[PDB]
RNA sequence: GAAUACCAGGUUGAUAGGUUAGAAGUGUAAGUAUAGCAAUAUAUUAAGCUGACUAAUACUAAUUACCCGUAUCUUUGGCCA
RNA sequence: UUAAAGCGGUACGCGAGCUGGGUUCAGAACGUCGUGAGACAGUUUGGUCCCUAUCUGCCACAAGCGUUGGAUAUUUGAGAG
RNA sequence: GGACGCUGUCUCAACGUGGAGCUCGGUGAAAUUGAAGUAUCGGUGAAGAUGCCGAUUACUUGUGGUUAGACGGAAAGACCC
RNA sequence: UUUGAUGGAGGUAUCAGAAGUGAGAAUGCAGGUAUGAGUAACGAAAAAAUGGGUGAGAUUCCCAUUCGCCGAAAACCUAAGGUUUCCUGGGUAAAGGUCGUCUUCCCAGGGUUAGUCGGCCCCUAAGGCAAAGCUGAAAAGUGUAGUCGAUGGGAAACGGGUU
RNA sequence: CUCUAGUCUGUUUAAAAAGGCAGGGAUGAGCUGUGAAUAGGAGUGAAAGGCUAAACAAACUCGGAGAUAGCUGGUUCUCCC
RNA sequence: UGAAAUAGAACUGAAACCGUAGACUUACAAGCAGUCAAAGCCGUAAUUUAUUGCGGUGAUGGCGUGCCUUUUGCAUAAUGA
RNA sequence: UGGUCAAAGUAAUAAGAGUCUAUGGUGAAUGCCUAGGAGCUUUAAGGCGAAGAAGGUCGUGGUAAGCUGCGAAAAGCUUGGG
């Protein structure tokens, strides 16, 4: 059965790249809360993945 | 009560005591000779088991106690206990996991002179 | 289909005791070097068989 | 109730019990001497026996028929040369099956099979 | 006959297997020969082959084998002494 | 047709034995009522029947033990179907 | 809804084949679980008794089957309020 | 509170004060271990068998001979993805639904060579951002000139051999 | 290559929606790869109260929040009147 | 070696759970597993010594519907472990 | 009186299980301790960065896996004081 979670690379990194998360306010906020928290991957770009 | 130089002792032996307590049952006061032959033929893990601890005893009084041959000695004790246990993952349907322990056992034999 | 009450530790222990329980197996002296062997089988240690050479044992 | 005496089945449906047969008692006539579970060595006996009978005299048409089971042409030349004129006199029992023990791990009736006299060289 | 148990037998034995023979199934094999261009047919041929059964036959396998296993004692009656 | 085709109880016997036709979900249509949303023991069609038996109970086969010396056979019979 | 043909759907079941089930060896769960040297019938009772009264039956302990019960387990009933 | 075993380093009378001050249950929480139970399964009805070698140890490793299975594949070559899983050597705590000398397991070492391949690049589809202009409490929303955005369009290679 | 009527296995399954048999479409209201656009009182819906990351009569995460409950459950050592 | 190796990848190491050995009891019996009586066996102290106590097991007799929560009222087959 | 026999009581078995006594295994509770925390007081400091921050990637070790330090001059360098 084809699922959840067909697993593209240009779809990652387009919707969850840091630069889409600068892009934004929302995403700036969710970039200042994971480092205060201290969390070791920011974004999806610290998979090296293109 | 243990002549500790007379005996042999395994610690986390990869069986489960449950299975290797009737093959003990077996040969607990039989001679030396007997259990060995038994423990032999016999092809079960615990009968292995048990027959590389029992050899091991043997051996030890021997190496103390010089002028006891093989054919003087009986199995007088023998005790079988249960060891560290690990957990490890059975997947089954629905996402429902269960959880499938693996038993070891200690054993403990001591020979003796016979009557 | 599923147990209604634990049962105690005497019917535990009488079940066990008595399923696992094991038997010895016949044994007979070969006649050629001694060894308890299992009845009708060829001896493991020397490989006679009613003074036949039928193996051939190694370590 | 049991009925279909003759077999043990050999606990495989019947081609693949046909095939098993074939291979044992070519391997036996090969090697002089098999080891294996008491059962096949059994069944394996009951077959090379009659084979041996069948090929004590030697013709174009009983060749021809011992092809249909043996299909290695050097063993079956083997047979008609080298086995059966040995026992061109005994009257049956060309086999010998002994038992072995319990084989370890999981607990196997093995045994040995071979022949009552070994054959020309 | 589920493992059981019972029963039969264990070299002093036909218990099983093999083998021989028979009750029987298939219904005329292979090879060779004749006739036909060939297909094919006929003779060899109640053939060949298969024989879950039955009757024999120690040829082979059940070993010069291992564990369990008998009037306790008291009182009374009868017989014997 | 048969000599005769009885009446009741047992969770209107019996779904951890089976069947889902009906009843009693979410679809749709018809009749009627309600302004409507909808309602109607009114009608029609479609519409998952889960669980490896612990004990007791029952159908069968054994192990151990007793039956007062210990065993091997033949049987009287309570009782039961 | 009816007709023709065809059939183990049925009277009516039997046999055979394959995967499980059965025994042994290795590995090895689950839900449930106050415990238990837990018999039945007739009665009583939070009004359907394994635990009470009376009575009856029953050497001790397993294994293979089948679920009649333990208002079985699973889902703080979905129906009613 | 007295005597012993175990234990090897801090407790504590009297009086007075203060509480996270006393567990048998909440389909309580956390951890360990019974129970069912050595019972169900051990994952498709494509099928294995013999001999030999290695090894302390082989029905399950390796090699050889037969048999069986797929064969518009259960074959081969490239994507999408995975990221050393690849090769050589050594080893078996765990893990592999069993065993194991074996493994995609572990340890060490080694391994990916481009002008012609695929990208990068020069172009644009849908789309996104977007000075200016315009519109909105803010944060922005619209949107022109432009600039980015391939599954598209654009220069160049084939055969054979070697580890 | 895409779909699932009917039936069966499965349903503490191999699969949190398959598989074994079969059926419909099969040059078109066609299947499908690779990118992009529509986000929660909104979107989308050849229209079933469907779907929107396995759960949709108003998604999910965080915060208000320890929301409020005439409802249920639980509430631990002793003695005397 | 060390004060210690039932200090050897770990201090003190209980309960749940799994065992071994010895003593006693049990295979004619219907036990909320307890209490009140009680023969015999075993351990032990006194009394000159086999009858009284401290003890552990216990044939047999009498009595006895687990607990918690909730209800006019529960062993209840109401709830919860 | 001894033996045989008849009769009435009784001892001698535990495949297994139940209870004590002597012993262990499994398990890590209790006791004790602290390598790390929590709640505040009294002072001081309350910003950093286009002279490129905060926060990260990659790389730097005789040899390192991680962390930290450091920035191809890469677990350091120069000057001054201690
Ligand atoms: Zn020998």
């Amino acid at each position: 059965m084809k699922r959840t979670y067909q697993p593209s690379r240009v779809k990652r990194n387009r919707k969850f790249g840091f630069r889409a998360r600068m892009k934004t306010k929302g995403g700036r906020l969710i970039l200042s809360r994971r480092r205060a928290k201290g969390r070791m991957k920011l974004t999806v770009s610290d998979e090296k993945k293109k | 009560l243990v002549n500790r130089r007379y005996t042999a002792k395994g610690k986390n032996l990869p069986s489960s005591p449950k299975k290797v307590r009737p093959i003990a049952d077996n040969i607990r006061g039989e001679s030396y000779i007997k259990a060995i032959a038994v423990l032999c033929s016999m092809p079960n893990k615990g009968a292995k088991l048990l027959e590389k601890v029992v050899k091991s005893a043997a051996s030890n009084a021997m190496y103390h106690n010089k002028n006891l041959s093989e054919d003087m000695i009986f199995v007088k004790t023998v005790m079988v206990d249960d060891g560290r246990r690990r957990k490890k993952i059975w997947p089954r349907a629905r996402g429902r996991a269960d959880r499938l322990v693996n038993r070891n056992c200690h054993i403990f034999v001591e020979v003796d002179e016979k009557k | 289909a599923v147990p209604k009450f634990k049962p105690s530790k005497s019917r535990s222990r009488t079940r066990r005791s008595i399923n696992m329980r094991k038997k010895i197996p016949q044994f007979q002296e070969c006649s050629n070097c001694g060894n308890l062997g299992v009845r009708h089988r060829i001896c493991l240690k020397c490989g006679y068989y009613r003074n036949n050479q039928y193996l051939e044992i190694g370590l | 109730m049991k009925t279909k005496l003759g077999f043990n089945r050999l606990s495989r449906k019947s081609s693949h019990r046909r095939a098993l047969l074939k291979n044992m008692v070519i391997s036996f006539f090969k090697h002089e001497k098999i080891s294996s579970t008491k059962t096949k060595l059994f069944e394996v006996k009951r077959f090379a026996e009659r084979l041996i009978t069948r090929a004590k005299v030697d013709t174009v048409h009983n060749r021809r028929e011992l092809s249909k089971f043996i299909h290695d042409k050097h063993i079956l030349n083997k047979l008609f040369t080298k086995i059966s004129p040995v026992f061109r006199q005994r009257s049956g029992g060309y086999t010998r099956m002994i038992k072995l023990g319990k084989r370890y791990g999981d607990a196997a009736e093995m045994a040995i099979l071979e022949l009552v006299e070994k054959p020309l060289k």
